[PDB]
RNA sequence: AAGCUCGUAUCAGUUUUAUGAGGUAAAGCGAAUGAUUAGAGGUUCCGGGGUCGAAAUGACCUUGACCUAUUCUCAAACUUUAAAUAUGUAAGAAGUCCUUGUUACUUAAUUGAACGUGGACAUUUGAAUGAAGAGCUUUUAGUGGGCCAUUUUUGGUAAGC
RNA sequence: GAGAACAGAAAUCUCCAGUAGAACAAAAGGGUAAAAGCCCCCUUGAUUUUGAUUUUCAGUGUGAAUACAAACCAUGAAAGU
RNA sequence: GGUUGCGGCCAUAUCUACCAGAAAGCACCGUUUCCCGUCCGAUCAACUGUAGUUAAGCUGGUAAGAGCCUGACCGAGUAGUGUAGUGGGUGACCAUACGCGAAACUCAGGUGCUGCAAUCU
RNA sequence: GCGGAUUUAGCUCAGUUGGGAGAGCGCCAGACUGAAGAUCUGGAGGUCCUGUGUUCGAUCCACAGAAUUCGCACCA
RNA sequence: CGCGGGGUGGAGCAGCCCGGUAGCUCGUCGGGCUCAUAACCCGAAGGUCGUCGGUUCAAAUCCGGCCCCCGCAACCA
RNA sequence: AUGUUU
């Protein structure tokens, strides 16, 4: 008895942030094209710390945002490298979760040499329907508190959907 | 030698010896920063009437 | 709450609150000003706002104007009025758009003895021009455009709208860098395609080539249309009769109103909490303490 | 050494009147303001155009000009042993009408109605006001009023 | 060297606390300002003396420092160390300053007179009022004279003139003992440290229900 | 000093009424900033150590910090509030109301703006008090070391500083 | 604050809270939240003419600033600026 | 009386936690050929009003709710302060006389009002 | 008291552009030598003069204080 | 302001005075020789010519700017 | 060409 709560991936943010801007930036750019079937975004670096090489505004990761079907593809062959079981503390306190693989050349098209070997980490945002009402131009508002993503909503529907488990708290 | 550096000591007084005076209101103030579009009108505004009042003399 | 809910008694204290139509998220106060603010040196001229908004299933065209007690409509239109001259389906699109801006210039300039005088563009082909003054006469009724929170792109329906306000024989100035067909790449706008847009076009076109696609679609999409029988080559004709007859009578009949206000207000009244008062405030405290005989 | 600039001292002055900060009103903008119309100037401190000297602050003056967005106001600025007349270029989030002479204007109207009523009525007028006079007698009655006798209190420390 | 109390006695000068302004100002002489048994429950402790400034003045940070040096000892060896609870209720927040003059004559060859005399921040003094609170403490009614011994004992530290003023007050809340008592026998007082925090008939019912079972 | 134009008359180191402006005195800190005393609840993800724990923080012990509700005391260069005194303006005939002429300005528009024509309203012509009158001009002297008292107040221990 | 492989206190990705506790060249003060901040697009009004005005003030100058007028422009859909 | 569009004053309107919402409206919601804009039709653009829902937004109600607002012989004629004395006091300061007169606090009440146009069981 | 200055492994120092603390002379270890000195190779060596503060960080961008010095301290 | 001159491996440097093409010595790294160092021998590393722009089948060199240094001379707001 | 000491 819930008309339109229903839980649904809103997005899925795959990221790789190489620790320089060389030729490894550009190949790990052309990694997570590949399966997203979207051109990437760099993002620079904001500050010069230490121990990495990064500048102001170096552009050491790549980051796609993937939606609707495509999103929960790329979802379903992400969880079966972590055997559909991830941890608690994956999962946000605001219904979103995530997990890191490393050797992406585990699924699709192999090594390549030309292309590499990279790991990824996977974000899953979570929402229901409505959630255009916090991030329309017009008339913005905030999402009720009986409609807001929980935690222990998307564990439930994480074992629900995907036949997955979770682990130790 | 240092001196006195500044007072309104007296200054008061010495104004008001005169008094302070009102700066004389006149009727048809003056038109100095009123605006030029809305004064070049007001010529052409104002030789019409006079060309009218005269003639309104028969 | 949690410790990021509930804030504090400080933070709430010195929390001002924004205008209630920012909060809303509903008025630009920022462009409100400078639509609304009048030359100083004209002293009474209202400065009159086509204000266009797109909610679902309705365009608002209104003329309006401002004072200190508030805004006043000269004149409104909207697009649940093209059913009475001919337009029943699409009270959203583009050329419905463009008809509410017909409608809206045609109404207003009758309501001013102005719609002999500035007829517009009555034959329209999509070109880019103002309503011109005539000589020895009034000039013509100017409103400026107000889009509200909506964005700026090339092709929009608030500026179908004001097209059609436009052609209605409003004087709205405006360029044409914004109007569907523009060619970004040059200084030119193409008028086939923005005429294509006043009768809806790109409307017939996508029927047709979804009637020559799934057809299952065009079964789901255009329901009404296939259950009013309407061919999408009949959409030109559609919208210039609907046009014609903006043009013929802009007198808004409004609707016969069954159920009168009064009635309207009692039937309202029944699904309407009522505040409490402080004696029932105060026995419902009291209830709440003394069911507490221990405790709890 | 010295600082006198044009906004010097004007720290609590030209400030945004707590949880007042932000846009301002749009009546501030649909006032009228006519040639002849007597205004309080109050600079606006978030308007940094057209803003008046810190001298104007609280100075009520009388418009000579009307611009796009502005006004002209006659200010009588006293310097030395005599006043000189200021005129001021403020734009109107600078300025609001003058409640200073509406009483005036509404007494103006009510001596006008009352010299009518009166002229047809009978012979009385008394359309000047008057300081507020010396109380007339009167009787104050005790019942339910007997006077209660207060005494000074001893002193204590209560702390 | 320090320069007597006499010399900053007064409150000559406008307010001149440690501040982004001064960045230079001395340590405060007196660091303690809650001493005995600071952890006491307000019901352990009914009976509040004060001393109490009759002028308007200054007390030096040494002065309060050794005040309270002076009373807690007698306090602590008289009726013992657990026995009561001493505030100090004023703090050294004015900075005083020192145009330091050379000594070693021929100082007016290597010195400029009053020319830039602006001082150097020398000490720190709290400033009182008539009728304002110096010292407080809390202690058994059985304690009554043996705490206003104490506070006439600090009295000699200080210049101007003090008064010992038993308070009518229960220890140090706000209430009469009488309106104290009452508010205990009806049971909207809970200890919260050695203060306590007292029911009101405002706010959340859930909340007068969780804290106070006056109910 | 010389006067000059007028004197039904003008104004004022004042009050009253009406309407503004201010951020000092006071006040406030369980209100922002900055200071600042103490105890009490939590946070073991408290900084964690010790101690066991085979080990984890897992238990404690504990100091630390944060967070929560309180507590004592403060600010020339802090502040929500906020005086007293002082201060701007108005209290009419150069006013108010009614009608309608000019314009190249302004309006969609005789729309408005400004200036007018014509018409109506003198006992209190629209608070109080006073007014050896009011207004205006020219031209020149000396002076341009100041000091003192109450109150406000800065530097200074202070000073007949 | 809560989360994501390497990746930890600091890298990049995500959500939530967030009245400004940031930023706006510099001193400080004021001002600013669909902005005056950040990013992007287009530009040269940092132009021409000669007046008026405000502060300092003798109501001189200089500096700085305000509001117009008469042009030519920029920008925006536009009001405007 | 509800609702929308535009609003005025800009918390009595905000914040937190719950509950309710008939009609209509608003809304979420469906689609990607076209105009347009994106890493991503999420936003923005367009199309449909058709497939669905009041879950959320929104509106209203509830709370010895936080905040805010109003008022008060509540505190308090207190603090402060204009004027006065050949008043007091070594002084610090203080009292008195003729006036003006807070803030905190306490308590009580309240929790948007309203303009134009349209629309609705 | 004024005007300058410089403070960094034990000693002398380089520093540091909003990084990251380094080079000699010492010291230790290991070579070579019958062995010592000499010489070679390495390795550790500081909580950057102090506290707090701007800061993603920042001895280094930056604030005041100290230590060691220099110079001046006159007309009577 | 004028007239001249100069800037090249880490350093000094020849190279330029009409492109055929960047070198000399020391210092630094390795080996040889020696009983071991020095000299010496054989290697190896170190610049693209202070920075811009221009002419030229292809410019350290020509041509003009900018910076830095030096020498002489010049001086009404 | 230089190569100290026991
Ligand atoms: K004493
Ligand atoms: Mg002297
Ligand atoms: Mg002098
Ligand atoms: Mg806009
Ligand atoms: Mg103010
Ligand atoms: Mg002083
Ligand atoms: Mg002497
Ligand atoms: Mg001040
Ligand atoms: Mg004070
Ligand atoms: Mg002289
Ligand atoms: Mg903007
Ligand atoms: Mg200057
Ligand atoms: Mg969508
Ligand atoms: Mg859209
Ligand atoms: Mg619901
Ligand atoms: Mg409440
Ligand atoms: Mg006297
Ligand atoms: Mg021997």
């Amino acid at each position: 008895q819930n008309p339109m709560r229903d839980l649904k991936i809103e997005k899925l943010v795959l990221n790789i942030s190489v620790g320089e801007s060389g030729d490894r930036l550009t190949r790990a750019s052309k990694v997570l094209e590949q399966l997203s079937g979207q051109t990437p975004v760099q993002s620079k670096a904001r500050y010069t710390v230490r121990t990495f090489g990064i500048r102001r505004n170096e552009k050491i990761a790549v980051h796609v945002t993937v939606r609707g079907p495509k999103a929960e593809e790329i979802l379903e062959r992400g969880l079966k490298v972590k055997e559909y079981q991830l941890r608690d503390r994956n999962f946000s306190a605001t219904g979103n979760f995530g997990f890191g693989i490393d050797e992406h050349i585990d699924l699709g098209i192999k090594y390549d040499p030309s292309i590499g070997i990279f790991g990824m980490d996977f974000y899953v945002v979570m929402n229901r329907p409505g959630a255009r009402v916090t991030r329309r131009k017009r008339c913005k508002g905030t999402v009720g508190n009986s409609h807001k993503t929980t935690k222990e909503d998307t564990v439930s529907w994480f074992k629900q959907k995907y036949d997955a488990d979770v682990l130790d708290k | 030698a240092k001196s006195k550096n500044h007072t309104a000591h007296n200054q008061t007084r010495k104004a008001h010896r005169n008094g302070i005076k009102k700066p004389k209101t006149y009727k048809y103030p003056s038109l100095k920063g009123v605006d030029p579009k809305f004064r070049r009108n007001h010529k052409h505004a104002l030789h019409g009437t006079a060309k009218a009042l005269a003639a309104a003399k028969k | 709450a949690f410790q990021k809910d509930a804030k504090s008694s400080a933070y709430s204290s010195r929390f001002q609150t924004p205008f209630r139509r920012r909060r809303e998220g509903k008025t630009d106060y920022y462009q409100r000003k400078r639509l609304v603010t009048q030359h100083k040196a004209k002293y009474n001229t209202p400065k009159y706002r086509l204000v266009v908004r797109f909610t679902n299933k309705d365009i608002i065209c209104q003329i309006i104007s401002s004072t200190i007690t508030g805004d006043v409509v000269l004149a409104a239109a909207y697009s649940h009025e093209l059913p009475r001259y001919g337009i029943t389906h699409g009270l959203t699109n583009w050329a419905a758009a463009y008809a509410t801006g017909l409608l809206i210039a045609r109404r207003t300039l009758q309501k001013l003895g102005l719609d002999e005088t500035y007829k517009g563009v009555e034959e329209v082909e999509g070109e880019y021009e103002l309503t011109e003054a005539v000589e020895d006469g009034p000039r013509p009724f100017k409103v400026f455009l107000d889009i509200g929170l909506q964005r700026t792109t090339t092709g929009a329906r608030v500026f179908g709208a004001l097209k059609g306000a436009s052609d209605g024989g409003l004087y709205v100035p405006h360029s044409e860098n914004r109007f569907p067909g523009w060619d970004f790449e040059t200084e030119e706008i193409d008028p086939e395609l923005l005429r294509s847009y006043i009768f809806g076009g790109h409307v017939s076109q996508y029927m047709e080539e979804l009637a020559d696609d799934d057809e299952e679609r065009f079964s789901e999409l255009f329901k009404g249309y296939l259950a009013d029988d309407i061919d999408a080559d009949s959409l030109e004709d559609i919208y210039t009769s609907a046009h014609e007859a903006i043009r013929a009578d802009p007198a808004f009949k409004p609707t016969e109103k069954k159920f009168t206000k009064e009635q309207y207000a009692a039937e309202s009244k029944k699904y309407r909490q009522t505040k409490l008062s402080k004696e029932e405030r105060a026995a419902r405290v009291a209830a709440k303490i003394a069911a507490l005989a221990g405790q709890q | 050494g010295k600082s006198h600039g044009y906004r010097s001292r004007t720290r609590y002055m030209f400030q945004r009147d707590f949880r007042k900060h932000g846009a301002v009103h749009l009546s501030t903008y649909l006032k009228v303001y006519k040639v002849g119309d007597i205004v309080d100037i109050k600079a606006n401190g978030s308007i940094q155009k057209g803003m008046p000297h810190k001298f104007y602050q609280g100075k009520t003056g009388v418009v000579y000009n009307v611009t796009k967005s502005s006004v002209g106001v006659i200010i009588n600025k006293m310097v030395g042993n005599r006043y000189l007349e200021k005129r001021l270029n403020l734009r109107v989030e600078h300025i609001k009408h003058s409640k200073c002479r509406q009483e005036f204007l509404e007494r103006v109207k009510a001596n006008a109605a009352k010299r009518a009523e009166a002229k047809a009525q009978g012979v009385a007028v008394q359309l000047k006001r008057q300081p507020a006079q010396p109380r007339e007698s009167r009787i104050v009655s005790t019942e339910g009023n007997v006077p209660q006798t207060l005494a000074p209190v001893p002193y204590e420390t209560f702390i | 060297a320090r320069r007597p109390a006499r010399c900053y006695r007064y409150q000559k000068n406008k307010p001149y606390p440690k501040s982004r302004y001064n960045r230079a100002v001395p340590d405060s002489k007196i660091r303690i300002y809650d001493l005995g048994k600071k952890k006491a429950t307000v019901d352990e402790f009914p009976l509040c003396v004060h001393l109490v400034s009759n002028e308007l003045e200054q007390l030096s940070s040494e002065a309060l420092e050794a005040a309270r040096i002076c009373a807690n000892k007698y306090m602590t060896t008289v009726s013992g160390r657990d026995a009561f609870h001493l505030r100090v209720r004023v703090h050294p927040f004015h900075v005083l300053r020192i145009n330091k003059m050379l000594s070693c004559a021929g100082a007016d060859r290597l010195q400029q007179g009053m020319r830039g005399a602006w001082g150097k921040p020398h000490g720190l003094a709290a400033r009182v009022d008539i009728g304002q609170i110096i010292f407080s403490v809390r202690t058994k009614d059985s304690n009554k004279d043996v705490v206003v011994e104490g506070l006439r004992r600090a009295r000699y530290k200080f210049p101007g003139q003090q008064k010992i003023i038993l308070s009518k007050k229960w220890g140090f809340t706000n209430l009469d003992r009488p309106e104290y008592l009452k508010k205990r026998e009806a049971g909207e007082v809970k200890d919260d440290g050695a203060f306590v925090k007292f029911l009101s008939k405002k706010g959340s019912l859930e909340n007068n229900i969780r804290e106070f079972p006056e109910y």
